[PDB]
């Protein structure tokens, strides 16, 4: 289980791609995932919520013609989900969140 | 079947606005209370069934100057994405 903001940042780097104890939402869904009751760990262990498109609402990532985030959660283990989050473009430029999207830190 | 109730006369900034979700929709104490924020909420927090009753939309939609727009926006999107989201705008 790979899910610290380093050990995510060098894997995306490395091989375009999230570790493979990453779902998405919906897969997590499919799996029996209800948000509102924190069972992710009960019905995925050790799988972390990951891998869906950022829509960069606020704008505070750099947006680009063609460009597109995604993100995923980080120090997530079990239960409720934390305020962490490494954010990912198509063209590999690393952010992080550890404030629930308020501020954001460019990592590589 | 959780509801939220939102009394727009009552909004006089998009900060309201965030605090008044935060509430009525039972958010974490984390909540970034910003648009990515709610996002996130509405797809990997909140309960629903949901109900979101918006009252006085068009008086909120002022003193927050459109920012009113973007967090409905936000509601719909989360609603077409799959959630289980009524949204009552009177």
């Amino acid at each position: 289980v790979i899910n610290t903001f380093d050990g995510v940042a060098d894997y995306l780097q490395t091989y375009h791609k999230l570790p493979d104890n990453y779902i998405t939402k919906s897969e997590a869904q499919a799996l029996g995932w209800v948000a509102s009751k924190g069972n992710l760990a009960d019905v995925a262990p050790g799988k972390s919520i990951g891998g869906d498109i950022f829509s960069n609402r606020e704008g505070k990532l750099p947006g680009k013609s063609g460009r597109t985030w995604r993100e995923a959660d980080i120090n997530y283990t079990s239960g409720f989900r934390n305020s962490d989050r490494i954010l990912y473009s198509s063209d590999w430029l690393i952010y992080k969140t550890t404030d629930h999207y308020q501020t954001f830190t460019k990592i590589r | 079947m959780k509801k939220a109730v939102i009394n727009g006369e009552q909004i006089r900034s998009i900060s309201d606005l965030h605090q008044t979700l935060k509430k009525e929709l039972a958010l974490p104490e984390y909540y970034g209370e910003n648009l990515d924020a709610l996002w996130d909420a509405l797809t990997g927090w909140v309960e629903y069934p949901l109900v979101l009753e918006w009252r006085q939309f068009e008086q909120s939609k002022q003193l927050t100057e459109n920012g009113a727009e973007s967090v409905l926006q936000v509601f719909r999107e989360a609603k077409a994405a799959g959630a289980d989201i009524t949204i009552i705008l009177s």
